[PDB]
């Protein structure tokens, strides 16, 4: 392609953000300057990203491109590519684009990013056999049968209807393949691609995990929010050093116990009551179990590097087995059954406490932890050892704010009333129960939070 | 207090990646989901302003992933802020500060 005549930089680049670049990049001092077709030739590369551009007409005319970077822009036409063989390496995440055609014939292609566009049909990537790196994420896919010939690829990822992927068998070269969110059962091809080393396979509806035993050179798999129950085929991966399993159906992870180089393990929204197999795990510094079906947290007190700890939503009543882990920055355990938490005094490191919905009573375990940053402590709720039910009852209030200050009742049912340190009821009748709320807000370190709850007192005939 | 029901690991990125983009860096969740379904998003330079997209988020998934190459010679840290809202719009939690460390690679 060549102008006709030396031309003005904003009568070739019709774009007003592509014009001004363009101008830089030829070292003109305005738009309005002419340039030579061989002036066009010397520019070889061009980062035109972030620069609101909603065309490129005139990048016909830049015959000796190599590298182009027009990702995060507004391009929806693509045309004045088709005929830059010379292109190695194409950005173009973040655009409009729909009609990929004018890309058949950059038999050179290497590297082509593409993903968060409104691509659909990707029949003109077939020939471009060369290619190593291919992103198509968040585009609306669904036949990725193009694909089937592009041997030489090493890294792949593609969205969001796909549910065959029978034209992946020959790519055996791929190192690192997403296949998140998609529509996935059946992963029996991806047994064929011995060389992969990391599989993201998020939201998908996969069960049988099988096809996985031989990829053993896998470091990082992620099969969140799947269909997963037995995980048996795990315990072949024995390099993996990254696993998530959250939002599946598992129970086992005797599958996991050998696993020793995992250092990250995401087990959330399972069906998991035994981590006994998660003890030997000593290099795991992130470790994920909220919304399970934990009591017995004891195998924990092993994992000496935990930083990031959760635990939320469980069964849990003993916290203790987290006393030894001094590097942990965050610790999450909303939602359990905790009344205790002394051995916390342990953790000068922790920057983010979350402890709502348990049966805390008493903060001045808490008052040296300086260094919380983020705090949770709202809605606590416990019943006490039942007493006798008398005319006239009283019980010591047993709320303690951190500093060992007694937090005076909010309100007490029964009409009872509160004279520092005892909550009294004069009751006219038999009742099973009484009860008193609290409310404090509170700061420790910097962290800030509203100390609350409902404390139950029930009464024997 | 402004913790409220957040759960966000911390989170940091070497710098000069290489490989296919986006890279998942941590999931963010706020457990107002237990009663309400929750629309995640991030603001911010890096995020909605420039550089724009260098972050993203998944608005249903909270799935928070860097787009492409760091350098920590030109930008060190980044300043993000994570919000949750409910079907309607109206935030089920106080927006929390992400702060996003550039390592070395
Ligand atoms: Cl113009
Ligand atoms: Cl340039
Ligand atoms: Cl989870
Ligand atoms: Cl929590
Ligand atoms: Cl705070």
């Amino acid at each position: 392609a060549t102008i006709t005549q030396d031309t003005p930089i904003n009568q070739i680049f019709t774009d007003t953000a592509l014009a001004e670049k363009m101008k830089t990049v030829l070292g003109k001092t305005n738009v309005t300057d002419t340039v030579s077709q061989t002036d066009l030739d010397q520019v070889t590369t061009l980062q035109a990203d972030r620069l609101g551009i909603k065309s490129i007409d005139g990048v016909e005319y830049l015959n000796n491109l190599t590298q182009i970077n027009f990702s995060n822009n507004q391009l929806t036409d693509i045309t004045p590519l088709k005929n830059l063989t010379k292109l190695v390496d194409i950005l173009m995440n973040n655009n409009q684009i729909a009609d990929i055609t004018p890309l058949a014939n950059l038999t050179n292609l290497t590297g082509l990013t593409l993903f968060n566009n409104q691509i659909t049909d990707i029949d003109p990537l077939k020939n471009l056999t060369n290619l190593n790196r291919l992103e198509l994420s968040s585009n609306t896919i669904s036949d990725i049968s193009a694909l089937s010939g592009l041997t030489s690829l090493q890294q792949l990822n593609f969205g969001n209807q796909v549910t065959d992927l029978k034209p992946l068998a020959n790519l055996t070269t791929l190192e690192r393949l997403d296949i998140s969110s998609n529509k996935v059962s059946d992963i029996s091809v991806l047994a064929k691609l011995t060389n992969l080393e990391s599989l993201i396979a998020t939201n998908n509806q996969i069960s049988d995990i099988t096809p996985l035993g031989i990829l053993t050179n896998l470091d990082e798999l992620s099969l969140n929010g799947n269909q997963l129950k037995d995980i048996g085929t795990l315990a072949s991966l024995t390099n993996l050093t990254d696993l998530d399993l959250a939002n599946n159906q598992i129970s086992n992870l005797a599958p996991l116990s050998g696993l020793t180089k995992l250092t990250e393990l995401k087990l959330g929204a399972n069906q998991i009551s035994n981590i006994s197999p998660l003890a030997g795990l000593t290099a795991l510094t992130n470790l994920e179990l909220n919304e399970n079906q934990l009591e017995d947290i004891s195998p924990i007190s092993n994992l000496k590097n935990l930083t990031y700890l959760t635990l939320y939503f469980n069964n849990i009543s003993d916290i203790s087995p987290v006393s030894s882990l001094t590097k942990l920055q965050r610790l999450f355990f909303s939602n359990n059954k905790v009344s205790d938490v002394s051995s916390l005094a342990n953790l000068t490191n922790i920057n983010w406490l979350s402890a709502g919905h348990n049966q805390i009573s008493d903060l001045t375990p808490l008052a040296n932890l300086t260094r919380i940053t983020q705090l949770g402590l709202n809605d606590q709720a416990w019943t006490n050892a039942p007493v006798n039910y008398k005319a006239n009852v009283s019980i010591p209030n047993t709320v303690k704010n951190v500093t060992g200050a007694l937090i005076a009742p909010a309100t007490i049912s029964d009409g009872g009333s509160y004279t520092e340190p005892d909550i009294t009821w004069n009751l006219p009748s038999y009742t099973n129960e009484v009860s008193y709320t609290f409310s404090q807000p509170v700061t420790i370190g910097k962290g800030t939070t509203t100390f609350s709850g409902t404390v139950t007192q029930p009464l024997k005939a | 207090g402004p913790l409220g029901s957040w759960v966000i690991p911390p989170i940091s990125c070497p710098e000069n990646e290489k490989g296919e983009f986006p890279k998942n860096l941590v999931q963010i969740k706020s457990n107002r989901d237990k009663e309400t379904k929750v629309f995640y998003s991030i603001t911010g330079q890096g995020a909605d302003k420039p550089p724009v997209g260098v972050f993203i988020i998944e608005r249903e998934t909270g799935w928070l992933k860097v787009t492409q190459p760091l350098d920590r010679e030109a930008i060190a840290k980044y300043i993000l802020y994570s919000h949750a809202v409910s079907s309607n719009g109206n935030a089920v939690e106080d927006p929390m500060e992400i702060v996003i460390t550039v390592t070395d690679a």
